[PDB]
């Protein structure tokens, strides 16, 4: 019954086609009468359609929202050149004879080039090259070979002006202008047998059609007038331009009928050509664009199809959609990673159409009884005939009893529904994922915290959109392909993207660190909070004084791991490689060490798990953090996505409880260095400044050694920067060593939860050099940055070296230099975002339609083979073991531990 | 010896005496005083095409802010009256017409040429010179600084454009073509002409002139200006042997031209191809007259000075070629000049008055032609009076100010004044905007120049694409206004300068420039600059004069123009500051003012040019004999919002920028006039508080009278998972007791328009008969006069003002329902209802609805240290932990953002707030002179607490103390106007746009969310084809069409005959149904609107 568009073939409309497809000829340059009805024969004639309410289009009946529209046409008094085809017209004219109209080529050469063209001309670039060669060959012949006649050169003047350099008496040219009628007559007599040599097609196009004599009129529905709030019709730009065109055409016809002087007719012809070329393209090169009454440039047909707001990119590749909601986001760690909290206000506004079946009749009946105001209600019912009824308080019970098999109910959202959950900009494919609905009282979307990294979202005012699929197939696609737990492993590098962040890692470290112990109530409460289905506590690890039992953090954490997991590695807390080397030796000598032997050598820097029992090490970003996650990566591959989801939920909740009930804070004393450290830092800074001063003094008397390839000044600058960077690193070396593991900021930095050592060394010891675009500050007065320094001073302080820390405070010059430094980062991000976006758009448009075939090859839509095996090994990067096609070591090790057990 | 506190005592007097909006008020006053007369004198007078008749202009004056009542007479107008009535706060302009008959003048006649909008609190405004008890009775806020315009009831503020300094020779390298270019922008009567002289690889100089197709030969164009002698060329350019050798080469290359007439004819050929010889000659001499450096004049006698200026430009180019001088460095401030309100208004008045004089001349010509001659000559007074059309001037000026579109291509000069709070308004009144394009990188222009010190705030800048292009004046900044140029020139001449016409610039002689134009030469430059400095400090000449000398090039620059940015400094003489302790005492007692200190030679303003020769010390205790000036107050280099942050030097620069930007968005009692204000949006914090830790500048600027935040008891602790990733947790009991509780305002407007033909709207209850009649439910709160009762609670889409409109001719005998209703998702209580009359006498009704906004989830809170977040959870009080000293946190923040953000200043403010609240008095948090951290830490220990600021807390659930000591203090926090109640938005089906038949745009009209092409690419990357088609067709737009497969053209379905047929080919047998998007059908129609013919090939399945 229903057919689909299989292919589209383009071409050029002939005057006969335009005349036949038209519904009316336009003759009056007006739109509406005084009262408000369309003027008969006007640019708003009802033949083209109706846009005003309560009007029937006589062409096809209909109404304002029903009539699709019909084309009109204008009979131009004299032909004009189409601006889009002017360059092609020039290409054609200088390549064909003026008399016979044949291509100015020799017959055997024509045969050779026809043989060449048929060799797969479908490739556009090669066809263009061949046509360019033909044009170049035909340009350089003054005499037609087919018939005896001289050929004058033709000069093209933009936008649509053609000059003919024809000689005269006493051998002088007068650059005759070619009128459009002459050009059309020249083009008309071109035979079809050599049209392919010109790049045209005898059927889809003709050279004489490129000079148009009848201009089609777009339908009224394509030119919707807006009734302004003042009560005055705001005409669309196209309608106004059409009115101008009709007025000029009428004046030209009247003048021609009246025998006007030749110059007047020529001027009117040029004016009509200008109006037409502006209507087709108002941004055509070489013309002054037409302007509105307000002085703004008009928008015409060419403008609608171009730009980010144009048709192709604004209403075709993307558009505004129904059944969508947008509001701010707020954290919620108590829901599963594949669930989203939805406001009750949104849930009662969005609806999911559902069909009545034998297994859901009672629930739909109850919802229909609930009405559109109770939360689990409905807003509309659709009978099997297809009529839409709105549920109202007077219709609840009657419609509920009318409900039967085959009806449709537009119920409110429920728990367990599937929705699309999106953040902009959509940089990569896991920017949109499917979540399970969980209704909430307040007015913000609730998002689990482990799902933040894929969305690149933080709760500082970000807004994220939600979409509800309306059809069963779309819901199935969202449920199967787009579930959050499916996309734990990133396709970019084969590593986890969803994982613990910040407090998760910090709480894990607090729980699994050496010396951590918990009481009976703490263990029971934290296990119940995490959701673990335990019914009997394990044996106490140690007994406190007064006889109280105590449990270590390792034992509690081990209850979340799968029963048979085994792995060992080195985490970011490794500081004494001998301790790790001893454990590695003990594990290597026998693949199953005695746990009571490992516990004697247990060290926080070396994680080792034996049959689900955590025997050494501490939680770190390598444990389950997104970038370095190993336990999560092993679990998701060896046990499926659901077990990974359960593990992730349990560990997140457990670490959150630990960090809540143990207490975790930072204060002003976290950077309180002892006096000896401050003295050491001042010593380092003074030594660096003295070295810089010595270098400058050596430079000022020409004793400096010029480094290869560089100017002497550049060598001095590079040496100074090297010295300053070395000084800052040396200060950081002692700043790190004096702040021990007991400091909460150091815990946050070393475990990778937040920040790095640079922040600590800047806050506690030294800011260091400030530079813009990789070079020292120079953009001030002549020879100096600030007027507070002597001109010509090259010292470290005078060029941007800040010797203070954020804690000790910055002098005004240091503050100004720091602002200079920060501005460069701000502008760098501002420009880099746009550049990256444009490059990504180019890449997307280049590589969009490639796909893997059933035979394993990657083929272009035209059938061209790009790869004979995707990625040359056939392995999906998402499913790869961190780039590797397969991890042989892990498989061998796990098999051996499984069987040796 | 003076101390920084003594310097602060002097510093605050500057703001006390001058204010904060001097840049607008002084410029507008100068405009009103002189610019109108200057522009009038420029035109001279009307020259109608009437025999033996002419009109000469006289004086111009401004009347008083008035308004011509339609059914009445002129009456006084006040700003609050104009705001409510949507009028224009303007005053009439009166001009004198002097009739000239037979070349003889007679008695003048004064006519009204239009209305000029009045800047608020200017010397011609009614509010000027009034006291606080009078401003209060007039409805104004005494704290209002003025300095803006009121156009049709909206507050328009003109920002200052940052242009290149006029008449400045800037030299740059054209490395692309390996050339050297010097550029000047010559200004005369507003017109700008970019004139450039360049040296290409050939070593030959060429001159670029406006309205000239290709660059002409330098020697040729110089010959065209007379001075044809080759020796004259060599002397005009310079005297250096290498310079004269290069000029010998150029002259040899230019031996082709002979006389000035040949050059004129050559330029005529250049400018007017194909025309008669005389026409080209005359119209090329015209170009020489008024396109080649017009600022030198347009007289034919001005040849010699123009030639000398061009020769000096060429000398600069060749000197750059030889490496004798460096690049211009146009980023330097000496090359930058601000375009104040007065200059722009002068330009607008110039263009409007040009239009007006054209219209007047046309009118008088028409009247003489059509009435006759004896009529016009019998009553000249009537003939002149009834021919002026003031509306032509008024409409253009009003539209240009309202829209922000300026003649000459300038856009965005006039912006809507921001009225969110005190800081936002004051910061908006002090902005400098670069005219560049935002989209380009512009790495050199966005950077913070070294000369910005003390002239532009280093931190207060926008965040997005405008970063670095929009900047705010510092507190020390002062903007000059031009003095008469001729007096300065004569004074400089009397000091011993010989005119340039006398002797050539011998390198033994210094060059002297006055506002960029060479005026003579002196033997010693340093003696001249010392001589001028002595007079400037003594008081012999105006203070706006700045003088600087460049030793290397032997040039002396004297600046007296308009728009320079300067800063005050204490003059240091022989290692001793001129400011003494008794001067500070006199300033404190009120005996001595800031202007007196300026006139006493103690403090002088330095622009960028003069500061090149200075050597300024930072602090009084580091001054030595080398220093020439002393910094008044280093903490005042920051902008106004940036001064709010306490201890700004302890935070990273990006965080300070974020805090300064967010300080303009927080709620608070912005103005005491808010109750009767008619702003579109408004806010009101219920219990604003003064910050406990504050900078002493904020009290001086008046911020403490209008605070915009509250003090919170903040504990840094990871209470749960509900505060991660910059989320915050707030106490429920404190919210219920009035913490951060706010009120939201919104004003609706309704006009009773009067249409042509006598039809008009009407306020009434809509009858059920009228079309568009919405449910009777929505008229529940209306009175019989058609207006809502105040203090009645309303809901979404409830009707506020009932109004019916004349019908539309498709019906007839109907009345459209055009009531004004509440926005679809808003709610509140009607606060006040106002009935007024518009400028045309039609009734105007304005209704404001207030809404209580209790804090909830998703509301945004931000401290002034750049730390921002949203409320993640609201916790009952008994669940919150409590300190063992009896304190319960008002707010809990995550300790994780602190190390990454590196905002130590917030941690210091936390200690300072509790120290201030415990000692009973506030703590000073000035930028570089605030109370040091070590003092506060010791004082906290003195009061009995621990010096680290850590207290022992007990868990609110388990009832046992936490293992670690918790940092707790008091921090100033601000509620931002980004409330979730205004951001939530959901669309079920909604209405659709007319053209594309897709969902509308925006929350206000039930619009739909944008589904961008990037989302489509994401969907494709997931491989979900059916999800993509569902999102892209059914939810947005889809339709069925009839396609004739024989020819591919879309067939026509006729609803008259129940028949489908193809018009283009007459086919009825094969018309298949096709399903496609409506937008694609529109695309096909657009292509068929051109000559494109897209054929459609159908297929089965
Ligand atoms: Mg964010
Ligand atoms: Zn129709
Ligand atoms: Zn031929
Ligand atoms: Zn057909």
């Amino acid at each position: 019954m229903k057919k689909v568009i299989g292919s589209i073939e383009f071409g050029i409309l002939s005057p006969q086609e335009i005349r036949k497809m038209s519904a009316v000829e336009v003759t009056v340059p007006d739109t509406y009468d005084d009262d408000g009805y369309p003027i008969e024969g006007g640019v708003m004639d009802k033949r083209m359609g109706v846009i005003d309410p309560g009007l029937r289009c006589e062409t096809c009946g209909g109404r304002a929202g029903e009539c699709p529209g019909h084309f009109g046409h204008i009979e131009l008094a004299r032909p004009v050149i189409h601006v889009g085809f002017a360059k092609t017209i020039y290409r054609i004219l200088e390549s064909t004879c003026r008399e016979c109209g044949r291509i100015k080529l020799t017959d055997e050469e024509i045969e050779e080039y026809m043989k060449k063209i048929e060799l797969a001309r479908n490739r556009r670039s090669e066809f263009n090259e061949i046509i360019k060669e033909i044009h170049k060959k035909a340009k350089e012949r003054m005499v037609c070979p087919h018939c005896g006649a001289p050929q004058y050169p033709i000069k093209f003047e933009k936008p649509t002006i053609y000059w003919e350099i024809r000689k005269d008496e006493q051998g002088n040219e007068y650059r005759h202008r070619l009128m459009p009628t002459e050009v059309r007559d020249w083009l008309e007599k071109i035979p079809d047998k050599d049209l392919p040599l010109l790049g045209l097609d005898p059927e889809k196009s003709r050279p004489e059609w490129m000079v148009l004599t009848v201009l089609p009129v777009p339908p009224v529905t394509a030119r919707p007038s807006i009734t302004l709030e003042t009560g005055i019709r705001a005409e669309d730009d196209l309608t106004h331009k059409l009115v101008d065109i009709i007025r000029i055409n009428n004046r030209l016809k009247q003048n021609i009928e009246a025998g006007a002087p030749q110059l007047i007719i020529e001027d009117l012809w040029d004016l009509l050509q200008y109006h037409v070329t502006t209507y087709i393209n108002n941004e055509a090169p070489g013309v002054p664009p037409a302007k509105h009454k307000s002085g703004r440039p008009l928008k015409t047909l060419a403008q609608r199809l171009k730009g980010k707001e144009g048709r192709f990119r604004g209403n075709l590749s993307g558009k505004r959609v129904n059944f969508s909601a947008r509001t701010v986001i707020s954290p919620d760690p108590m829901i599963s990673i594949n669930e989203v909290g939805v406001p009750v206000e949104v849930a009662m506004e969005l609806t999911v159409p559902e069909k009545v079946t034998e297994f859901n009749i009672e629930r739909l009946r109850k919802m229909v009884l609930n009405g559109p105001d109770k939360y689990p209600g409905a807003n509309y019912v659709i009978d099997p005939e297809g009529r839409r009824r709105r549920i109202m308080d007077s219709n609840k019970e009657t419609l509920a009893n009318q409900l039967d098999i085959g009806w449709t109910v537009e119920r409110h959202l429920m728990d367990g529904d599937i929705v699309l959950f999106n953040r902009q900009p959509s940089l990569h494919r896991m920017s949109i994922m499917a979540h399970r609905v969980r209704v909430m009282p307040y007015r913000t979307f609730r998002l689990n915290l482990a799902v933040c990294p894929p969305y690149n979202a933080d709760f500082d005012g970000d807004e994220m959109n939600l979409h509800v699929p309306q059809t069963e197939e779309a819901q199935a696609e969202a449920r199967i392909l787009m579930e959050v737990q499916n996309h734990i492993i990133s396709p970019r590098y084969g590593g986890p993207i969803i994982g613990g962040i910040q407090d998760h890692i910090s709480g894990g470290y607090l729980l699994t660190r050496e010396g951590a112990y918990f009481t009976r109530d703490e263990v029971e409460q934290m296990l119940m909070f995490a959701g673990v289905d335990i019914t009997e506590l394990p044996e106490p690890d140690k007994y406190d004084e007064n006889g109280n039992p105590l449990w270590s953090g390792k034992t509690i954490f081990s209850l979340l791991l799968p029963e048979d997991l085994t792995v060992w590695y080195r985490n970011k807390l490794c500081d004494e490689p001998e301790r790790c080397e001893a454990l590695e030796k003990l594990i290597e000598e026998k693949l199953m060490p005695d746990p009571e032997e490992v516990r004697k050598l247990a060290y926080d820097g070396f994680v080792y798990i034996q049959n689900g029992k955590l025997l050494s090490g501490a939680i770190d970003k390598k444990a389950y953090g997104r970038e370095d996650g190993i336990i999560l990566d092993l679990i998701v591959r060896e046990y499926g996505v659901e077990r990974a989801r359960q593990f992730l939920d349990q560990v997140t909740k457990l670490t959150i409880w630990v960090i809540t009930h143990k207490g975790f804070t930072t204060g002003i004393d976290d950077e309180d260095l002892p006096e000896e450290a401050r003295d050491r830092i001042r010593e380092i800074i003074r030594e660096a400044e003295e070295r810089v001063n010595k270098l400058i003094e050596a430079y000022k008397r020409g004793e400096l050694e010029p480094l290869p390839g560089k100017s002497l000044e550049d060598t001095l600058e590079s040496l100074i920067m090297a010295v300053l960077a070395e000084a800052r690193d040396n200060a950081g070396a002692v700043a790190e060593k004096y702040l021990g593991m007991d400091n909460h900021t150091v815990i946050m930095a070393k475990t990778g939860a937040r920040g790095k050592i640079l922040n600590i060394t800047q806050m506690a010891a030294l800011l260091g050099q400030q530079s813009i675009r990789g070079k020292r500050l120079y953009r001030g007065f002549r020879g100096r940055v600030l007027s507070h320094f002597k001109p010509g001073d090259l010292g470290a302080r005078a060029k941007g070296f800040v010797v203070n820390s954020y804690k000790s405070g910055l002098t005004p010059q240091e503050y100004f230099f720091h602002a200079m430094g920060g501005r460069e980062g701000l502008v760098d991000t501002a420009v880099r975002t746009a550049q990256s976006g444009y490059m990504q758009r180019r890449l997307i448009n280049a590589l969009q339609d490639l796909k893997v075939e059933y035979d394993g090859t990657v083929r272009s839509p035209e059938g061209i083979i790009v790869q004979f095996k995707y990625g040359e090994d056939g392995v999906d990067p998402m499913k790869s073991w961190r780039g590797k096609t397969v991890d042989v070591d892990r498989i061998i090790v796990r098999t051996l531990l499984k069987m040796r057990g | 010896d003076v101390t920084p506190d003594d310097l602060w005592i002097v510093m605050e007097s500057y703001w006390q005496e001058k204010g904060l909006v001097r840049q607008h008020l002084d410029s507008y006053n100068a405009f009103i005083e002189r610019g109108l007369q200057e522009v009038v004198n420029e035109f001279g007078g009307i020259k109608p095409d009437i025999p033996d008749f002419e009109v000469k202009f006289g004086k111009i004056r401004v009347g008083e802010p008035e308004f011509q009542e339609p059914h009445g007479q002129r009456k006084p107008l006040y700003p609050m009256d104009a705001r409510i009535r949507n009028l224009t706060y303007a005053a009439p302009l009166y001009l004198e017409m002097i009739p000239v008959i037979k070349g003889v003048e007679q008695d003048p006649v004064e006519v009204r040429i239009g209305e000029l909008p009045i800047m608020l609190k200017s010397k011609v405004c009614r509010l000027y010179g009034l006291s606080d008890e009078e401003l209060i009775k007039l409805g104004e806020d005494p704290k209002d600084p003025g300095g803006y315009f009121i156009i049709n009831g909206s507050e328009r503020v003109i920002v200052s454009i940052e242009d290149i300094a006029p008449n400045r020779t800037l030299v740059e390298k054209d490395e692309r073509q390996e050339k050297y270019i010097a550029k000047v922008f010559s200004y005369r009567h507003g017109y700008r002409a970019l004139v450039a002289v360049e040296r290409r690889k050939d070593g030959i100089l060429y001159v670029d002139i406006p309205n000239v197709p290709k660059p002409v030969k330098f020697v040729y164009v110089m010959r065209a200006l007379g001075l044809e002698r080759d020796k004259d060329i060599v002397e005009a350019v310079g005297n250096d042997p290498e310079v004269q050798q290069i000029m010998f080469d150029n002259l040899e290359d230019a031996s082709d031209i002979t006389t000035q007439q040949e050059a004129l004819e050559f330029i005529g050929k250049l400018v007017a191809p194909g025309q008669a010889r005389e026409y080209r000659l005359k119209r090329a001499e015209y170009v020489i007259d008024n396109n080649l450096l017009p600022h030198m004049g347009v007289s034919p006698e001005d040849r010699i000075k123009k030639a000398y200026y061009l020769g000096m430009m060429a000398l600069k180019v060749i000197e750059l070629s030889l490496g004798r001088r460096p690049e211009d460095d146009k980023d330097h401030y000496a090359n930058k000049r601000l375009r104040l309100a007065g200059d722009l208004l002068k330009d607008l008045f110039r263009v409007a008055f040009s239009q007006l004089v054209k219209d007047i001349q046309y009118q008088m010509t028409k009247t003489y032609q059509r009435k006759g001659d004896k009529y016009t000559f019998g009553n000249i007074h009537r003939f002149i009076r009834n021919s002026i059309r003031p509306d032509v001037l008024t409409e253009r000026i009003e539209h240009a100010l309202a829209t922000g579109a300026w003649p000459g291509g300038r856009t965005g000069v006039s912006q809507l004044l921001d009225r969110t709070n005190y800081m936002s308004t004051l910061s908006h009144l002090r902005r400098v905007t670069s005219p560049l394009d935002r989209e380009q990188p512009h790495f050199e222009a966005r950077d913070l120049h070294g000369t910005h010190w003390g002239r532009i705030c280093p931190t207060e800048t926008p965040e997005g694409p405008n970063c670095g292009l929009v900047k705010n004046l510092a507190l020390m900044a002062q903007i000059t206004t031009a003095v008469p140029e001729e007096e300065i020139r004569e004074y400089l001449m009397s000091l011993g300068i010989v005119p340039i016409e006398v002797r050539r610039p011998d390198p033994t002689l210094w060059r002297v420039y006055l506002n960029g134009v060479l005026i003579g030469t002196i033997e010693d430059g340093k003696a001249l600059v010392q001589r001028i400095r002595q007079d400037r400090r003594s008081g012999k000449i105006s203070d706006v004069i700045n003088v600087a000398y460049y030793e290397d090039v032997k040039e002396v620059y004297v600046n007296s123009d308009d728009g320079r940015v300067r800063r005050p400094l204490i003059i240091v003489e022989n290692g001793v500051p001129k400011l003494t302790k008794e001067h500070v005492q006199a300033v404190k007692e009120g005996r001595l003012k800031w202007s007196d200190l300026i006139k006493m030679g103690i403090i002088e303003y330095l622009d960028a040019e003069e500061e090149e020769n200075a050597y300024v010390a930072m602090w009084p205790w580091e001054v030595t004999e080398e220093h020439t000036h002393l910094e008044l107050m280093p903490a005042a280099i920051l902008g106004l919002p940036a001064s709010l942050v306490p201890y700004p030097e302890h935070n990273a620069a990006p965080r300070n920028t974020y805090g300064a930007g967010m300080a303009k968005q927080s709620l608070g009692l912005g103005w005491a006039n808010f109750r009767i204000r008619v702003d579109t949006r408004g806010h009101l914090l219920h219990y604003p508080q003064i910050p406990l830790v504050n900078s002493r500048i904020m009290k001086a600027v008046g911020y403490e009278d209008r605070p915009a935040g509250q003090n919170f008891v903040v504990a840094v602790l990871a209470y749960q998972g509900y505060n991660m990733e910059d989320a915050i947790i707030i106490n429920k009991a404190s919210i219920e007791r009035g913490l951060a509780r706010s009120t939201f305002f919104r004003t609706y407007e309704a006009e009773e328009k009067k249409y042509l033909g006598g039809q008009t709207d009407k306020f009434e209850i809509p009858d059920p008969t009228v079309r568009g009649y919405r449910g009777e439910k929505y008229y529940r709160n209306l009175d019989e006069d058609g207006l809502i009762f105040p203090e009645s609670k309303v809901e979404g889409k409830d009707v506020l003002v009932g109004r019916t409109s004349p019908p539309r001719f498709l019906s007839l005998q109907e009345r459209r329902e055009t009531s004004v209703a509440v926005r679809p998702s808003e709610k509140g209580v009607v606060d006040k209802v106002i009935i007024t009359e518009t400028g045309d006498g039609t009734k105007l009704v304005k209704v404001t609805v207030r809404d209580l906004r209790i804090p909830e989830l998703g509301d945004k809170f931000a401290s002034r240290h750049g730390q921002k977040g949203v409320i993640g959870l609201i916790v009952p009080q008994e669940d919150m932990p409590w300190t063992e000293s009896g304190i319960v946190p008002d707010l809990i923040v995550n300790p994780h953002g602190i190390p990454s953000r590196m905002t130590v200043g917030q941690l210091i403010e936390a200690i300072g707030g509790k120290v201030a609240s415990l000692k009973g008095r506030r703590v000073d948090g000035t930028a570089f002179i605030g109370e040091p951290e070590e003092k506060l830490r010791k004082e906290l220990e003195e009061l009995g607490f621990k010096h680290t600021g850590r207290e022992i807390m007990y868990d609110g659930i388990t009832g046992k103390r936490l293992e670690a000591d918790i940092f707790i203090g008091v921090i100033y926090y601000q509620r931002l106007h980004h409330m979730v109640a205004d951001k939530i938005h959901a669309r079920s089906r909604g209405p659709v746009q007319v053209l594309t038949k897709q969902p509308t745009e925006g929350r206000a009209r039930e619009g739909g969310l944008r589904f961008g092409e990037m989302e489509r690419d994401v969907l494709v990357g997931h491989g979900a084809a059916m999800l993509l088609i569902e999102r892209l067709l059914e939810e947005s737009d889809k339709t069925e069409v009839w396609v004739c497969e024989n020819c591919g053209h879309i067939a026509l379905e006729d609803k008259r005959r129940r028949r489908v047929y193809c018009p283009v080919c007459g086919e009825e047998e094969r018309i298949s149904k096709v399903e496609m998007s409506y937008a694609f059908k529109l695309l096909l129609d657009e292509l068929k609107a051109m000559v494109i013919r897209p054929k459609l090939n159908l297929s089965e399945r």
